[PDB]
Formats: structure tokens, sequence, C-alpha cells
RNA sequence: CCACCCGAGAUUGAGCUAACAGGUCUGUGAUGCCCUGUCCGGGGCUGCACGCGCGCUACACUGACUGGCUCAGCGUGUCCUACGCCGGCAGGCGCGGGUAACCCGUUGAACCCCAUUCGUGAUGGGGAUCGGGGAUUGCAAUUAUUCCCC
């Protein structure tokens, strides 16, 4: 394929696989 | 079980993910019936009509395009379905559909599945 | 006279102020004034936004030696202090952590509690994947929290350990090539100073392992 | 690279500093030749009967207008810009990011696609040339800098 357009291919793969696996505030205390 | 194929064209890029379903087909998020151009439609739904519906009933994809302009991301998704199909039934179900339905597309189509390596040429000083 | 030396801390100008924070640590390096010193830096950071570098700079030559309550207390504040999005305080307390963590400090200062508390929030930030000035300094506390965890009760930190790796591998895959080499040397010190000498306490491992071989075998 | 075994020899003798077409620097020839401008203000830099050529926009219906829908890449950036408010528009004010695969930016580009108006009409094609006003960059826009509206 070619540096880019596989570049871009794989970066789109990997967030379809993140958008497949997808499918509250800062922990501010230390103790409960 | 489920596999993970792309297609390209210039510019354009197809990512089809495949999945144990029921016979729904997405692209982007947004059905295959409902892609802007019209005029190209049949082109967008050749590897249906040849298979028919009853060889994607069992069967449901999603699909990621990014790149190239309306036709290019046209021709990507068509690749992407067909090689998304074929290697379903090559890794999952046996290999003599998967054979058959191959055949079916090289005889319609070689881009269906054979990437057309086009793009612009580099203008030098 | 302490809380007379102190107060002039956040005072604007830059001679004043260096000439006290040099004192104070000099003072406290040289402790029954711990606790007064920590509640004032607390009482100061709750009150207010420049002169907050400047006790979080406190802070950073100080935490060492404070007690645990107030290290707690700090740790709170500071915490409660990244709820802001400012990006100078966020590497300054990072650098605070590093101080904290660096000195390696005794059951006294820290526990090993409090060490597994604040290693459990302090996951809740890593900037994003590829800022690469606070991912560096996150990185390089945590690999410091984690060393002294291990430090105090290893089996714990063993424990620990897979989470830190699984986020270390997957934040491998950030486009930057310095994150990178970090995060393989912190890795490969955790592995060397924290992970191999205990090995002989642990023994051979499998697929059916229960204590810390069974976290060895998840970040494997 | 070091040391050592074997081996006659794991290095014993001869010949070769030099060079400046890159030059530089206040010196040497009563050295050959040829002679005895600066700052300042204003204007013009194609002003246009014409000949010879590059280009841009069109002569419309495979089109113009209005709305809707939906896709790039090479680059560049302490001037690129996100966002909020005001104005109908150019534009104005404030507040953030970016010395950068980190922010503009998932670069929501245009042709294209889908509906409306138009109907062979120098006409809703085509925009030249003008009249009025606003805004912006500059010390300064007059002989129209550039942009916007009618």
């Amino acid at each position: 394929v070619g540096p880019r357009l596989s570049r871009r291919i794989l970066q789109q793969a990997r967030q379809q696989q993140e958008e497949l696996e997808a499918e509250r505030e800062r922990t501010t205390r230390l103790g409960p | 079980q489920s596999v993970q194929v792309f297609g390209r064209k210039k510019t354009a890029t197809a990512v089809a993910h495949c999945k144990r379903g029921n016979g729904l087909i997405k692209v982007n998020g947004r059905p295959l019936e409902m892609i802007e151009p019209r005029t190209l439609q049949y082109k967008l739904l050749e590897p249906v009509l040849l298979l028919g519906k009853e060889r994607f009933a069992g069967v449901d994809i999603r699909v990621r395009v990014k790149g190239g302009g309306h036709v290019a991301q046209i021709y990507a998704i068509r690749q992407s379905i067909s090689k998304a199909l074929v290697a379903y039934y090559q890794k999952y179900v046996d290999e003599a559909s998967k054979k058959e339905i191959k055949d079916i597309l090289i005889q319609y189509d070689r881009t269906l599945l054979v990437a057309d390596p086009r793009r612009c040429e580099s203008k030098k000083f | 006279v302490y809380h007379g030396l102190l107060s002039f801390t956040v005072h604007p100008k830059p001679k004043i102020r260096k000439a006290a924070q040099h004192g104070v640590c000099s003072v406290l390096k040289g402790h029954p004034a711990a606790i007064s010193t920590a509640k004032f830096c607390i009482q100061e950071i709750e009150k207010s936004a420049t002169t907050t570098l400047h006790m979080l700079t406190l802070l950073k030559d100080l935490l060492p030696c404070f007690p645990e309550g107030l290290v707690k207390s700090c740790s709170e504040t500071l915490l409660r202090v990244m709820t802001l999005s400012h990006v100078l305080v966020t590497a300054c307390a990072m650098q605070a952590f590093h101080s904290l963590f660096h000195a390696r400090p005794g059951l006294s200062t820290l526990s090993a509690e409090l060490n597994a508390q604040i290693i459990t929030a302090l996951y809740d930030y890593v900037p994003s994947e590829n800022d690469l000035q606070p991912l560096l300094a996150w990185l390089k506390v945590m690999e410091k929290a984690h060393i002294n965890l291990v430090r105090l009760q290893w089996d714990l930190g063993l424990g620990h350990l897979p989470r830190f790796f699984g986020t270390a591998v997957t934040c491998l895959l950030s486009p930057h090539s310095q994150v990178l080499t970090a995060a393989t040397q912190s890795l490969k010190e955790i592995l060397k100073e924290c992970v191999a000498p205990h090995m002989a306490d642990i023994g051979s491992v499998t697929s059916s392992a229960s204590g810390p071989a069974q976290s060895v075998a998840k970040m494997f």
C-alpha cells in the first residue's frame, strides 16, 4: 500500500476497534 | 466471531468489521440504503444483489470510511463489504462457499476484490 | 518566630520570597514545626493565582519532612487544584510528587495504604495520550510511587503493577519517541529493582496462580 | 586494542616536509593603463489611437438562483486561529490553544448529489464601467490600495 494510506487505514481500524470496545468527578479526597 | 478488512480507492479508505448478526448494513453508522448519491446506489448494492439477501441474513457489518470523494468512497465501501464477506466465509464458514462467492465477484468485477492502484501523478521541477 | 519567617514567602518580591523559602527549608532540614507550616501551606492554597506556584515550590521542597496526616491533607488539596485545568500548577505539583516519592520516605511520613490510595487516585488524569510534557511527569511519579510501594510492602506493589504495565503498554502507542523511551526505561527499572529480587520468594508461576505470581502473569 | 604460543621474520631498513586557481592582511617597482556625488519635498513607474502574444470571466437549459445534503490532500503557522458578545456585511471587543502529527483540524472545500424558481428572451445568461455610503492596512489611499451594501 505505501506509508500514508496504510497509516490512515491503521489508525482508522484502531478507532473502529475502540468504538466497538466502548459499547464522574476526579478523586478529590484520599480516604473515604 | 468477527473479522476486520479494508478496501481502498485513490485516497478513500473503508474499514469493514463483520460480526454475527441478522442482516443490517451500517456504513459510518448510517444505513447502506441512504448514502447520498442515488445514481450510484446500485454500485453500492451489487454484492447483495449478486449473492442474494439470504447470504447476508445471518451477519452484520459496520464500515468506517475516511478520505477521498463521493465516488471513491462508494468504491472503497463496495470493496470493503465484498472482502469482509469473503474473509468471514473463509474463516468461520466452510471454504467451498467462500471460493464460489469469490468466483462470482471476480467474474462480475475484479475491483470488488482487487484494488485499483491508480493515483495522481506528481509534477517535477 | 517561625510563623514570622514563614509569612514572608508570599511576599511578591523574588529576593524576599526566595530568601524566605530557602530559610524555611534550611530550618526544617536542620520536626515539631512541620505541622504548622503544612497547615499554613494548606490554608494559603485554599485562600487562593501566581502565589499558588510559590507555596507549591514550598511543598516540593518540604513534602518529605511532614507527618502522615498532613501529607494526606496536602495531597487532597493538591488533587483539588488538579481539578483545575491550569498547566503550570499541574507540572509543578507533579514535580512536588516527584520530590515526595524520590526521597523514599519512611513509614511515619508515608504509609503503604496511603501510597496505594494515591496510586489509585493518580490514574484518573493520564493527560490525553500525546501531551509529552505532563505525561512524562505522570509516568515518572507513578514509577516512583510504585517503587516506594514495593519498598514498603512488596506483594501489594506487585499486585498493583499489572494496571500500570497495561497503561504503559497502551501509552507505547503514542507517536512521540521520548514517551516511548521513557515508558521503556520506567518498566525496565521496575523490572530490575522491584520485580527481579523477589522471584525466589514468589517461585514458579503457572496458568492457575493466585498471589503475586498471578499479578506477574497478568503483567506478562 | 592488549598480551601470548608457534613461527627465521607478528615489523627491520631505504625513498617520500609539501600545496593555496579559497584567499587575507597597509608593503615592496619614481610598476602598465583610463580620467581630473550626497541628502530633502513632490511626481512618474504604461499614462492609450494601434500591431503582435500570454492569461481570467462568459456568450447560458449538459445552465443561473435559493434551500438542503455529504466527501480531500500537499503544506504552512508567532501570526495561524478555536470560542463568547455586537452588527445585515466587511468588521470591532474579550478571552484561550499552537515554536506544532499535541491547536486551528475528525482541515464540515468546490465541482458533484437532492428539491424550488426560471423558459429561448442580450432574458433571473454576462459582468465591464460608473453614482452613493460603510469598514479595514498603512506616517500618507487623490489618479479609485483592499473589502462590504444598494
